[PDB]
């Protein structure tokens, strides 16, 4: 029977200071126990000063990030180019994320 | 007066949108024919080309609808295109869900029982053409069928159409009544296209070349059209005689 | 939900409820009132699957409210009980079925008479001058085959019902913290609160 | 009367009135010829410069259907653009069924019918445009001209637009003074020379020149614009013919 | 008869153009915007005395950043409002912050034009949409049923519009406080209503960054009437 | 007169009077120019208010980084044709990862235009915009009209008094496409080209829009101060 | 596109008319003579066969179909209209009935389903009325032989005889004097032949006449032998030569 | 497009009347007079048919009077085809009521739902409205013997006597003459029949231009019967009054 | 589906189907509505060029919404049956998902936005309909008085009159009844109602309906001896 997730392995790490951030990932991507790739970026900037990583099965982790992205082009020109603050963007995100609760995005996000 | 736009009746009981469909069958200004032989049903039509630019060979209003039935239109090009897919359509579909190649009258109902609906509903337009269906049914023999746009189909002995269609009729009504049969005795098919041209050169009173006429012609199991050259071929053989 | 009981006597018909409500291993609660009036004359006694029946008692209630509104009229029990059984049947065959079983008790105006109607979460109607639902049904239904008069009063079908409770606090293994019992009668709907 | 005023209704001749009116908006538009030729097929078409500021070569009105087909309009643009775009379907999915492209006498039935379509309810209005098309199959090379009403016909050479009877007139010349054939790269001259001579109809604007071919040789029976020396060689032609 | 969504031949749509007529018809409605809030007054006009003039309700909440005040066919812009509102909590809900109030007023202003033959009809009432925000500050807004909304320092709309308009033409600065557009919103109102402009006929409201959106009681307003009438006799 | 009750009519003599009308919508509209080079595309939108208490409506919108349109007409058939083509520039995006050609958008846009005055029941859309952009071939300006019909120009003007613009764009068309690497002459440009449309008003401060995408500039708008530098 | 004519196309003027059902009464009376009797033991409709042009085979066209193996029907006025109510009125024999109860409708509720349909015709959107009237004879156990008229109303009577269409009022004056109440089968064909004979100008023989019964049972006609029960169909189609004899002893 | 064929059957007039409410009553004042009488002990239902022709088959005709079920009937007044639609969704109605509450309907539960059909066509669908009106007479234990009647608009009312059809006027004043309470179901149909006899158009009253009905408690022991008139029936309850 | 504009604007800014929708209100029979200190009375008219009525079955001018709250109307009777089963049905779903009836004002603004959405939804007219919606809250004895209207709007009344000649009735309530001091009691609040009908409607027989409202559900109808005895009261104080 077909399968339709997957283990792309990798694992993610974020850190806040008092006026700086940091979010960091390893660049090594695989399946079983072969290496698909030694650098393949799964930590990235969505603009507005938002750094994210979607960490797991990197289809939906890829899916996931181009959706919120996007989530933050329209946010822009739905809301005079406001900025999408932080927490605002944790939100949306978890509606994107619960609006597949019934056929899940096997990824632990972090922003 | 909105009772003659859609088809509704009018105060006395007519529909005047059909009406008006009946006139346009002739805005091609073309007359067929159709008799029947003993083996075999003939279909004959003129064709005019009056645009020296135009492509003889795609100018035609006769249709192969399956590969027993042809089918002759009387009417602008465009509806007889629409029925003649339909019809096509049609024929397909009955054998598929049946087992075996639809009759002639059938198909002639069924596009009759199609030209009805336009005249009850009101968002669909009636057809501006007649449909002559032609065969040799493996039931019923050599047989010809017409539609119009009333939705009424009847079959026939022999048949004309076009705008001097009454003068083609009154001709073959005087033969039958001279022969005193229902058809064309006859063996080969060649005569009977050849009898079929004779008596459409008496009644329209014109001559014809091989390219003023076109021809259609049903067998048994198989309807095919004439080329040019066998019209030709068919022109010197009623000349010689 | 576990225990409901019913028992048609000669003027009224009285109903029994156990109070638990268990989720796992804890009683959430032991005073839950398993009923709903339908009309002033007509009570619905239900138990089954969580949530299902109080979403299935509250939609019957609603239904019949409207009626009695729309028509200025009360429906009979039996006409209540019909309604109830319709909706059951047609339930069974749902993508996902009210698992709910119920006992309606109401007084017939017009015929001056008691009504006990036992309907099952398939559509399963029966009248009966006494009735279960669940395994409460396997030790009441002998005993009161032995202790049940048709003409007895209602006084008498208290202690007849104090009779079966007992035997039931004596050999069912989960503890259903007792019954809440009503009254329908002529008069209408009371809830027995001594008990 | 009133008998105009609706798509689909017949007045008392067995006229649909909507559909000449549509016919009097491609008489308007700009003049599109097709020429059949040896292997294939040529189509031009008159762009008339309203202004200056107009980008040159940058408003292409010519559209290829699938890879094969070529398709030129006169009349109400977007009605042209919107009948290439069911072609495009319609060639698309004759395709994925059958394998192979269409062949151009289906494609000309599929766009009549859409077309006649068109004249069959109050809902819709028929097409403001003759459209002018063809290329290169299996049987060898076709040019179809397809008007509002839905009526199409096959053609050595086709001609609409508001300079439609000067380019008739042209084409029949070549017809009678070519029964052997025409040429590919001579009927790409030929089609220059036809629009120059068509534009003395619409000589108030100066215009530019735009040309298509599809040729079993010389385009391998693939539709390709002509483009640079291959233009300016046939609109020099063009040229000395006028003076 | 004709189209519902038919062009007239100089360019507009007749159904939004006699849409508009409907709203001069209207009680009237004014708003004031100043760095210190935005006010927002209608006319009540009851049909007869015996109509309780309290559950006239022709200013509405939106949020508690956004009010919303209307003119024309009020009944029109029940679904208006209900959409209106739906759009602010549902933003919050999505986004955990606050709604632009310019954002809020494109969001009704969609519903306008989703008319023809979708509703069979435009909308026969203006609204004035008040509101605070982080970015833009206090802001007042005109919702039209062509689906088209101008942003005013302040706006008059309803029968007496052309003659109020005028009138905050020459008062308006920059600098005005809220009690001066408050006072000014009573003064305006009481020149173009037909009957005496008293606190039962007539509603004030307001929106401030700190306590939000805030219609004023009868005895509050009653007391600004009062302070207008005595400042009018002062000179 | 009997043939413009709805946009499937024809008229006589070939006409689509409901279409006319909306394209009559436009020429009430306020006055917005479009200009090119080869480096650079320009836009200029003259914008119009209520009265003095009023704000001035927003003429122009972007659609992408490297596109974006100024409308003249009604300005919500303007904001429904902008969505449908952020929504087009987006999916080349998502799907194909590339960024839509101008003359692609011009193509979707006349298509979209197009069904609206087919059918019975709808509506033409009843406004103009000139779209411009930086793709793969460089700069680009395109002038949609609601007929459907779209065409791409060096430099062009829609709305009340265009043609005042029009002309000027046309006697200068061979100064202004050679500014190439030079942003601020490019629009100064266009703002004395808008300046041959006014009629005894002149450009303020929060009257002029103007809009700019180029080679390495995104789809920018300045309004407000930022315009003070050219007037 | 999509058919946009949801509303009705047939509404009552202010005097109280349809004038559509009107107007396709009217289009009946301007269509040919048919009639139907009732007799003791059968019942006869029959109808002129209005021949379009003398090259056309009136053979092919029935003005006179077999709905069921015991009901049969005529009409007056469009052809075109009556050939797919025909149609209609076959396929709800069938599935509103014979495929729930396993055997062929009575009479009076064929005719009631054919009465259904052209009602709607009268209020449904975007269609016409049916311009023709209906004569529907049948037999069936319970109720024995019976004869229905149905107009383009929808609106049906049972009749002992009577006549639609050019000649109805002559023809139904003609059938008053002759009918009673003891007339048998070969009586009735022989009054109905008289009665057509007014109405009919041209040619009259079995080639220019339609004319069916329905009376006994026909075992020769089932196709079939081996069920009892099965006896065959009452409904039969008098032959052109059958005619013919009945018209020498006239 | 096709706006311009619609009659727009669903408006008001300028003095706030349904246009085709009131020409389908206009109609149906040409239909054959239809008459109910309730009397303490049953009801009567009578109807004279549309101009008889002397070959209609008699006995085995339906035109006036229907059975919705065993305790309720009715009496059409205007279009038959129309009345029939009404009355088989009628019969539906009445028994989807007995499946589901095991008890027959209620009188004018039954009327109140197939005069809400009859104004949904006035305000929405764009359809004509059904040109009928009926006279409903029914039993049922909570109000016992009923007469209703339902028209156009979808407006119902209950009577004691009521005419609908032809001649409602001079009808309803006959009526409202020779009428009281405590009157029985034999001297309600001589009523109904002298009341008929002189508003006919007719030049005489007989028997097989007559539809007769009763609803009585007169069958054995607190059950009731409804009784169609026989053409015979007829013939001998006219003798019997002496009409004829 | 039939998707006709049937309410649209007009030139000068009205919508005729709305305002003739009115003018059907303004046919029907009159209804008044009066609210007292601790109770309201809804009076309505019947009009008596019928005879060989049954009363008993004839449906009843006022009409329970809920056990606290009633309806009453003018104009078409048959679109008032519609809103008043859609209303019955909201008022049943309020108790099943708020576990409360509703409050008069909640009531009333669910049959208003009903009215206003046939104003601009297609293929429907609006409903030639003017409601007087009365009764009182939950847990409240302050009475409430609501009207609503074809085009949507709906307001609140220390009373009120609609149908025919109910401008003639309005005048009569708008000197007689004083704001400052409401009908004190049951009798003064009835005496009131039936007044202002006998301005109106010819005969204090079996013209005259009168409904009253208690709080907590306290609705009882009056018969035709209980009504006559206030006709005969108020027809002696008058000859003076
Ligand atoms: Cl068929």
């Amino acid at each position: 029977q077909f399968n339709p997730y997957g283990d792309n392995g990798g694992t993610i790490l974020g850190i806040a200071g008092e006026d700086f951030a940091v979010l960091a990932g390893d660049t090594r991507n695989i399946t079983d126990y072969s290496i698909n790739s030694r650098y393949e970026p799964k930590v990235f900037d969505c603009g507005d000063n938002i750094v994210m990583s979607a960490n797991g099965f990197a289809a939906d982790g890829d899916a996931l990030v181009k959706r919120f992205k996007n989530s933050v082009k329209w946010y822009h020109f739905d809301h005079n180019d406001k900025k999408l603050s932080i927490n605002s963007a944790a939100r949306n995100i978890q509606h994107l994320l619960y609006g597949k609760r019934f056929f899940p995005y096997y990824v632990h996000t972090i922003i | 007066g909105y009772d003659r736009h859609i088809t509704i009746f009018s105060p006395e009981g007519r529909l005047y949108q059909v009406e008006y469909a009946f006139k346009a069958t002739n805005q091609t200004n073309i007359n067929s024919l159709a008799v029947r032989g003993k083996d075999c049903t003939v279909v004959i039509s003129q064709k005019k080309v009056p645009d020296k630019l135009l492509d003889p060979t795609t100018v035609s209003y006769i249709f192969c609808i399956s590969r027993t039935i042809g089918m002759v239109v009387n009417g602008p090009i465009p509806d007889a295109r629409n029925a003649a897919l339909r019809a096509k359509a049609e024929a397909a579909e009955f054998r598929y869900k049946y087992g075996y190649d639809m009759p002639c009258d059938v198909l002639a109902k069924r596009m009759a029982n199609l030209s009805q609906i336009y005249t009850q509903r009101a968002y669909m337009r009636p057809l501006g053409v007649i449909l002559t269906f032609v065969s040799v049914d493996e039931e019923l023999g050599p047989s010809i069928y017409k539609t119009d746009p009333a939705g009424y189909y009847v079959g026939y002995k022999a048949t004309a159409t076009g705008p001097k269609q009454q003068e083609i009729t009154t001709n073959l009504e005087n033969h039958f009544k001279k022969s005193k049969i229902d058809h064309i005795n006859e063996e080969s098919w060649e005569k009977v296209v050849e009898f079929a041209i004779t008596h459409m050169i008496d009644a329209l009173g014109t001559e014809f070349s091989k390219n003023d006429l076109e021809v259609g012609v049903a067998t048994k199991d198989k309807f095919f059209t004439l080329s040019a050259e066998n019209i030709e071929e068919r022109l010197v053989a009623i000349a010689e005689q | 939900m576990d225990i409901i009981l019913g028992i048609r006597v000669q003027d009224s018909v009285i109903l029994a409820s156990s109070k638990a409500v268990t989720r796992g291993i804890s009683v959430l609660k032991d005073s839950d009132d398993k009923t709903r009036q339908l009309s002033p004359h007509t009570l619905m006694s239900f138990a089954g699957e969580a949530g299902d029946t109080v979403q299935f008692a509250e939609y019957i209630q609603a239904n019949i409210q409207l009626y009695s509104i729309r028509e200025d009229y009360e429906l009979s029990p039996q006409a209540v009980s019909s309604f109830v059984r319709q909706e059951l049947a047609k339930s069974i065959r749902s993508r996902r079925p009210y698992q709910v079983n119920v006992l309606i008790g109401g007084y017939d105006k017009k015929k001056n008479k008691p009504e006990l109607y036992q309907i099952d979460y398939l559509g399963t109607k029966v009248e009966l001058p006494y009735g279960a639902h669940g395994y409460s049904g396997f030790y009441t239904f002998s005993l009161l085959d032995h202790h049940y008069r048709p003409d007895m009063t209602t006084e008498e079908g208290l202690d007849l019902l104090k009779l079966c409770v007992q035997e039931l606090e004596k050999r069912m293994p989960m503890d259903f913290k007792g019954v809440i019992v009503k009254i329908v009668d002529k008069d209408g709907i009371r809830q027995v609160d001594d008990f | 009367t009133g008998y105009d005023l609706s798509n689909s209704v017949f007045s008392p001749d067995g006229r649909n009135f909507q559909v000449e009116y549509a016919v009097k908006a491609v008489e308007n538009g700009t003049t599109s010829i097709g020429i059949k030729c040896n292997d294939g097929v040529v189509f031009a078409v008159e762009k008339l410069i309203t202004s200056k500021l107009l980008v040159p070569q940058k408003n292409v009105k010519i559209q290829v259907v699938d890879r094969h087909i070529g398709c030129v309009y006169s009349g109400l643009i977007p009605d042209g653009r919107h009948l290439v775009n069911r072609g495009r379907e319609e060639a698309a999915s004759f395709k994925k069924l059958y394998k192979t492209p269409i062949p151009i006498p289906a494609f000309a039935d599929r766009l009549g019918q859409y077309v006649q379509a068109h004249t069959l309810y109050n809902s819709v209005r028929p097409f403001g445009v003759s459209t002018i098309f063809g290329g290169v199959d299996k049987n060898g090379a076709h040019l179809y001209m397809l008007e509002p009403s839905g009526s199409y016909w096959g053609y050595k050479g086709a001609a609409t637009g508001k300079g439609r009877q000067s380019a008739k007139a042209e084409l029949e010349k070549l017809v009678d003074h070519h029964p052997e054939g025409l040429s590919a790269r001579e009927a790409v001259k030929q089609a220059a020379k036809i629009i120059y001579l068509a534009h003395e109809d619409n000589k108030e604007k100066d215009f530019e020149l735009e040309i298509s071919w599809c040729s079993l040789s010389e385009t391998n029976g693939l539709h390709k614009f002509v483009k640079g020396d291959l233009l300016q060689e046939a609109i020099d032609f063009a040229q000395k013919e006028i003076n | 008869d004709r189209g519902v969504s038919t062009f007239s031949p100089e360019g507009r749509l007749f159904q939004v153009e006699y849409s508009l007529e409907a709203i001069k018809l209207g009680s009237t409605a004014i708003g004031i915007a100043t760095k210190e809030g935005v006010v927002l007054g209608v006319e009540k006009r009851a049909t007869s005395p015996l109509l309780e003039s309290d559950s006239i309700e022709k200013i509405v909440e939106i949020d508690r950043h956004i009010g919303c005040a209307m003119s024309g066919l009020t009944a029109d812009a029940r679904s208006m409002i209900e959409h209106a509102r739906t759009a602010a909590v549902t933003h919050n809900l999505y986004y955990d912050e606050d709604i632009n109030v310019e954002s809020l007023t494109q969001s009704v202003c969609d519903l306008a034009l989703r008319f023809g033959e979708l509703m069979s009809r435009p909308f026969g009432v203006a609204l004035l949409i008040a509101g605070h925000d982080a970015d833009d500050g206090y802001q007042l807004f005109h919702a039209e049923p062509s689906g088209t909304f101008y942003r005013y320092n302040a706006k008059a709309i309803g029968s007496g519009s052309e003659g109020a308009q005028a009138e905050l033409l020459n008062e308006w600065h920059s600098s005005l406080t809220l009690k001066e557009a408050e006072l000014l919103v009573l003064k305006i109102l009481k020149q173009v209503m037909e009957e005496k402009l008293d606190e039962n006929n007539a509603q004030l409201s307001c929106i401030t960054k700190q306590d939000g959106f805030k219609i004023y009681d009868n005895e509050k307003t009653a007391e600004l009437i009062k302070e207008l009438k005595e400042k009018e006799a002062a000179e | 007169n009997n043939y413009d009750g709805d946009t499937v009519t024809f008229s006589p003599t070939g006409r689509l009077f409901q279409v006319e009308y909306a394209l009559e919508a436009i020429k009430q509209g306020s006055v917005t120019v479009g200009l090119r080079s080869n480096t650079h595309a320009v836009l200029v939108a003259l914008k119009r208010n209520a009265d003095e208490l009023s704000s001035y409506q927003k003429k122009i919108i972007k659609c992408d980084e490297h596109m974006g349109l100024s409308l003249a007409g009604l300005a919500p058939d303007a904001r429904v044709l902008s969505n449908y083509l952020r929504q087009q520039c987006n999916y080349s995006s998502l799907v194909f990862n590339r960024k839509l050609a101008v003359e692609r958008a011009g193509h979707l846009l006349c298509d979209k235009a197009q069904k609206n005055t087919q059918s019975y029941g709808g509506r033409p859309y009843g406004v103009g915009l000139l779209i411009i952009g930086y793709d793969k071939s460089g700069a680009h300006l395109l002038e949609f009209q609601p007929s459907g019909n779209v065409t791409e120009l060096y430099g062009t003007a829609i709305g009340a008094r265009s043609q005042g613009a029009k002309t000027y764009l046309e006697r200068t068309l061979d100064t202004f496409i050679k500014i190439d690497g030079n942003p601020d002459e490019l629009i100064k440009a266009g703002v004395e080209a808008i300046s041959q449309s006014l009629r005894d008003e002149s450009l303020t401060v929060d009257n002029l829009s103007i809009a700019i995408v180029g080679k390495d500039t995104p789809f920018t708008i300045y309004d407000g101060e930022a315009v003070a530098k050219y007037i | 596109m999509t058919d946009r004519y949801s509303f009705s196309l047939t509404t009552f003027s202010p005097s109280g008319k349809l004038g559509q059902i009107d107007y396709a009464l009217t289009a009946v009376k301007q269509g040919v003579t048919s009639l139907g009797i009732k007799a003791t033991n059968g019942v006869v409709i029959a109808t002129e066969k209005k021949s379009s042009s003398p090259l056309a085979m009136s053979e092919t066209l029935s003005k006179v179909s077999l709905l069921t193996p015991d009901i049969g029907a005529v009409y007056s006025g469009m052809g075109p209209d009556y050939r797919v109510l025909v149609d209609k009125s076959r396929k709800v024999a069938h599935t509103s009935y014979k495929r729930i109860y396993g055997e062929y409708p009575p009479t009076k509720l064929l005719v009631s389903e054919v009465a259904k349909i052209m009602q709607e015709a009268t209020q449904s959107g975007g269609v016409r009325p049916f311009g023709v009237s209906l004569l529907i004879a049948g037999h069936d156990e319970f109720n024995g032989f019976s004869l229905y008229q149905v107009d383009p109303s929808g609106s049906y009577f049972p009749w002992k005889a009577t006549a639609i269409g050019k000649g109805s009022v002559a023809a139904k004056t003609f059938l008053e004097k002759r009918w009673n109440d003891e007339l048998e089968l070969e009586d009735a064909i022989h009054i109905a032949l008289l009665t057509l004979k007014e109405s009919v100008e041209g040619e009259f023989n079995g080639d220019t006449i339609e004319l069916a019964i329905i009376g006994d049972e026909n075992p020769d006609l089932l196709g079939y032998t081996g069920i009892p029960t099965d006896k065959g169909p009452r409904f039969r189609k008098l032959t052109s030569q059958e005619i013919n004899d009945r018209l020498e002893a006239l | 497009g096709s706006r311009r064929y619609d009659s727009r059957t669903t408006i008001f007039s300028p003095e706030g009347r349904l246009y085709q409410v009131e020409y389908a009553l206009e109609s149906i004042s040409h239909a054959g007079t239809a008459i109910g009488i309730m009397a303490s002990d049953g009801i009567v239902l009578a109807a004279e048919r549309k101009v008889t022709s002397t070959l209609l088959e008699q006995d085995t005709s339906t035109e006036k009077l229907y059975k919705l079920n065993d305790k309720i009937a009715v009496a059409v007044a205007g279009l038959t085809a129309d009345a029939e639609i009404l009355i088989n969704t009628a019969r539906i109605h009445a028994q989807n009521y007995l499946k589901t509450y095991n008890e027959d309907i209620p009188v004018e539960i039954l009327v109140r739902r197939l005069s809400d059909i009859k104004q949904g066509y006035t305000q929405h669908g764009g359809l004509r409205p059904f040109g009928v009106s009926f006279i409903y007479a029914g039993y049922d234990d909570r109000y016992g013997y009923q007469l209703y009647t339902s028209n156009p608009s979808g407006n119902y009312t209950g009577w004691k006597a009521i005419s609908v059809g032809a001649n409602t006027s001079a009808a309803q004043t006959l009526l409202q003459m020779d009428y009281k309470d405590d009157m029985k179901v034999d001297d309600a149909i001589e009523l109904a029949l002298k009341t008929l006899s002189k508003t006919t158009d007719s030049s005489a009253l007989t028997y097989d231009r007559l539809e007769f009905a009763t609803i009585r408690k007169g069958a054995n022991d607190g059950e009731v019967y409804q009784k169609i008139f026989k053409p015979q029936e007829i013939k001998d309850i006219l003798v019997k009054t002496g009409i004829t | 589906g039939y998707d006709r504009a049937l309410s649209i604007f007009s030139p000068d800014g009205h919508i005729f189907q709305v305002e003739y929708a009115l003018e059907a209100v303004k046919r029907g029979t009159c209804a008044v509505g009066v609210k007292g200190k601790n109770c309201v009375v809804l009076g309505c008219e019947r009009r008596s060029t019928l005879k060989l009525q049954d009363t008993r079955i004839t449906p009843s001018k006022v009409s329970k919404i809920d056990s606290h709250v009633v309806l009453s109307f003018s104009g078409l009777n048959a679109d008032s049956r519609i809103l008043i089963e859609k209303a019955r049905v909201e008022a049943q779903s309020h108790r099943l998902t708020l576990e409360d009836p509703v409050t008069v004002e909640y009531l009333t603004r669910y049959v208003a936005g009903v009215q206003q959405r046939y104003t601009q939804s297609g293929g429907v007219r609006p409903f030639g309909v003017s409601t007087l919606i009365a009764g009182f809250d939950p847990r409240d004895d302050e009475p409430k008085l609501y009207q609503t209207e074809p085009s949507g709007i709906y307001s609140s009344w220390s009373a009120q009159t609609i149908g025919r000649n109910s401008k003639t009735v309005r005048e009569f309530l708008e000197k007689n009844y004083d704001r400052k001091e409401p009908p004190a009691t049951v009798e003064e609040c009835v005496k009131l109602t039936v007044r202002s009908l006998l301005e109106v409607v010819q005969t204090g027989a079996k013209n005259i309906e009168i409904t009253v409202v208690k709080p907590d559900s306290d609705i009882v109808a009056l018969s035709s001896e209980e009504i006559n005895q206030y006709v005969t009261q108020i027809e002696q104080e008058k000859q003076e």
